[PDB]
RNA sequence: CAUUGGAGGGCAAGUCUGGUGCCAGCAGCCGCGGUAAUUCCAGCUCCAAUAGCGUAUAUUAAAGUUGCUGCAGUUAAAAAG
RNA sequence: CACCAGGAGUGGAGCCUGCGGCUUAAUUUGACUCAACACGGGAAACCUCACCCGGCCCGGACACGGACAGGAUUGACAGAUUGAUAGCUCUUUCUCGAUUCCGUGGGUGGUGGUGCAUGGCCGUUCUUAGUUGGUGGAGCGAUUUGUCUGGUUAAUUCCGAUAACGAACGAGACUCUGGCAUGCUAACUAGUUACGCGACCCCCGAGCGGUCGGCGUCCCCCAACUUCUUAGAGGGACAAGUGGCGUUCAGCCACCCGAGAUUGAGCAAUAACAGGUCUGUGAUGCCCUUAGAUGUCCGGGGCUGCACGCGCGCUACACUGACUGGCUCAGCGUGUGCCUACCCUACGCCGGCAGGCGCGGGUAACCCGUUGAACCCCAUUCGUGAUGGGGAUCGGGGAUUGCAAUUAUUCCCCAUGAACGAGGAAUUCCCAGUAAGUGCGGGUCAUAAGCUUGCGUUGAUUAAGUCCCUGCCCUUUGUACACACCGCCCG
């Protein structure tokens, strides 16, 4: 920022940027689907590509919200002119982005239609994208004055160790009802095997196998070839 | 904060104008005198021993 | 103060510079950001735009010391009328999809 | 202008609203009212016959819970020491 | 979270902390064994405050009717007044001016009530290896198998019983740290520099010569490398071999290759408790405060008052005490304006230290700092003497931040010289760079640690077994218990 301070309170500095501004586009856009987004700095640049499912939320109507919102944003926290920009794009691989099916289904409970016929939905829509194990558990009281949670589980869900969060996507989130609040959590496998975009490390933690191994067996004996 | 029932008088000093009050004198067409002073030297007038107006902090003494 | 005025309505022609707005949650602190040198160190914010939000010709929302601010499309015709300028909706945009 | 019993399941209709706050009442059984009451008191709405409806007490069937047809006696109440 | 084999301690004592107890303007609420008490950056004079006395400000929208041209309505030296140089509010006056208040509807906010209304959320059951459906199978239903003799391990990990098979999650896996790396990778912003004692230095010494020894002394840099050095990958370690045992099953003790497995730190389940979270929140439903506020700025007091009880606690009970003086010896990390007020250091001039002074290094392998760190070291002492100890209490001052230290908030001295002789009531902790001794960092800040949690050193007594005491899991197996022995229960 614009006291030229030390690498240590420079990156802390970009990273209390990224936390500010993740939430605020979060409670602010989320007006469609959403998924993330991605901030990297340049010489003499700073880009910051944005995630959603629509396109058209982040990048305005004829160039007038992502032109308006910038540039008060940029000079309020204190930054050059044309360094800092929001990219649009889709999720190609969605299905399996949780906080996008989280979000969808926040939309979808604040309606009033059902949670248990809603999570079912939820499963299967991440099943359609391809999935390999799902834990999605919803709170709250379904009828008067004495609590109730719910609870749904299939597949393969590793808990400890480090890979949770690198290669399930978690995601949670609230609702807020006239009658109180609910709280929901997704935890989903990431779809690709390889490294997709979404994709975790190419190996499975898991046995060895055979893609095509070798053998010595076929008969060999005392002959040449003169090239 | 407030813990106390009395909070005497957040009320406003009330203000006697809308009945009638002094502003100016009235007299024959073409001269008409002064109740408490208007001129630019509003009320310009004599408080206690000062000139002064309400807001805009105006600056004379004795006219 | 509410009616008395000399601070006050630099808040519109702000909207029509810009349709997106911020602003910090302290009136205790004489502290205005982004281009605070024309004589209004963030006050004033609170004090008419809260009636005309409840109208709702923009939108707003609490988070993280920083009230955001949203116009919106039926709001310049009358964020307007208080001035009778001409009617631009053009804040700064040169209409790219960026 | 035609009503008589209901509006929780059993047992045919409202996950009804103001109340009232285990308080009056309902509930032949369960329990319901212990402020977010489908059992109470009222408004709409719907259930059941219908000039009817139950109430209450004798009578029967269900009954193989009287075993004549056609019971059970280790443990269930049951076989003499 | 236990015993056994031992010690560091409490507990007894000086003193600081929070928990009850008495009170108080209220001495603020939370929590109440273990999983309430240096806990909520809770180390508070004042915001920080939710508490006890007194006041500014309405930012009480807006619609409707009121008041609106003698304008509805908003300012401000006076004499007052106060706790106050409050135009608060009167004496009074003066003008944004249709963007007020008065009644209805809005209750803005909120440290008002609930965690037993709830969410996200932690403790915690129990930390272990335990949680489901598929088919099939035994059961008329509940259920059951799947999840299990035994070898076998930190493991529900293997073999292996084979009505089970094909499946996961919890463990192993997922990372960090410390350790075998004399080979790899290069930094004039790091060091080195072995090389050119070259230039400065002493003759420093026997010698007072050739040279041997010591310069954090420099070379300007367009010399040079990562032995050491911060560490990327390369790569250790897997009962690997064999001496013994089993069934040579999965493995276990040992030794040569030495790093021999496993150095510790992390990461993070299913049912749920109604244990805690609305006083981390505008996370949040009811209702509540809504102009004489629980919203708000501020001043003084309170959260720190003492006849007792308790825990968390620093300092020891002195001779291995220890007093002054020398010199023998680092890495933790923060380090200049911030999301708005004060960033890491060093030099000499004074008073003794505290403390006054200004020049200067630094946005950090640049610089402090080759942190020229203590307690181990030693010279030295009077002499088993509440003793120069253990060293408070309080007296007398000095500075130092701050709007302001008065019930010492901190610092320093003269000086005051006390309660204490390893502590009976219960109990914890660790069997290895580990306890303990322990100076130093980092969080709070205008003030700042006996707390936290890390750095770090000088490093010990015995232990290699066992469930005998308190405690998980297993099997048999009785049960009127279905909130499960703190349960029903009986005369």
């Amino acid at each position: 920022m614009a006291v030229q301070i030390s690498k240590k309170r420079k990156f802390v500095a970009d990273g209390i940027f990224k936390a500010e501004l993740n939430e605020f586009l979060t409670r602010e856009l989320a007006e469609d689907g959403y998924s993330g987004v991605e901030v990297r700095v340049t010489p003499t640049r700073t880009e910051i590509i944005i995630l959603a499912t629509r396109t058209q939320n982040v990048l305005g109507e004829k160039g007038r919200r992502i032109r308006e919102l910038t540039a008060v944003v940029q000079k309020r926290f204190g930054f050059p002119e044309g360094s800092v920009e929001l990219y649009a794009e889709k999720v190609a691989t969605r299905g399996l982005c949780a906080i996008a099916q989280a979000e969808s289904l926040r939309y979808k409970l604040l309606g009033g239609l059902a949670v248990r016929r809603a999570c079912y939905g939820v499963l299967r829509f991440i099943m359609e994208s391809g999935a390999k194990g799902c834990e999605v558990v919803v709170s709250g009281k379904l009828r008067g004055q004495r609590a109730k949670s719910m609870k749904f589980v299939d597949g393969l869900m590793i808990h400890s160790g480090d890979p949770v969060n690198y290669y399930v996507d978690t995601a949670v989130r609230h609702v807020l009802l006239r009658q109180g609040v609910l709280g929901i959590k997704v935890k989903i496998m990431l779809p690709w095997d390889p490294s997709g975009k979404i994709g975790p490390k190419k190996p499975l933690p898991d046995h060895v196998s055979i893609v095509e191994p070798k053998d010595e067996i076929l008969p060999t004996t005392p002959i040449s070839e003169q090239k | 904060k407030s813990y106390t029932t009395p909070k005497k008088n957040k009320h406003k000093r009330k203000k006697v104008k809308l009945a009638v009050l002094k502003y100016y004198k009235v007299d024959e067409n073409g001269k008409i005198s002064r109740l408490r002073r208007e001129c630019p030297s509003v009320f310009m007038a004599s408080h206690f021993d000062r000139h002064y107006c309400g807001k805009c902090c105006l600056t004379y003494c004795f006219n | 103060m509410l009616m008395p005025k000399k601070n006050r309505i630099a808040i519109y022609e702000l909207l029509f510079k810009e349709g997106v707005m911020v602003a910090k949650k302290d009136v205790h602190m004489p502290k205005h950001p982004e281009l605070a040198d024309k004589n209004v160190p963030n006050l004033h914010v609170m004090k008419a735009m809260q009636s005309l939000k409840s109208r709702g010709y923009v939108k707003e929302q609490f988070a993280w010391r920083h009230f955001y601010w949203y116009l919106t499309n039926e709001g310049i015709q009358y964020l307007r009328d208080y001035l009778h300028l001409p009617p631009e909706i053009v804040p700064a945009t040169l209409r790219r999809s960026r």
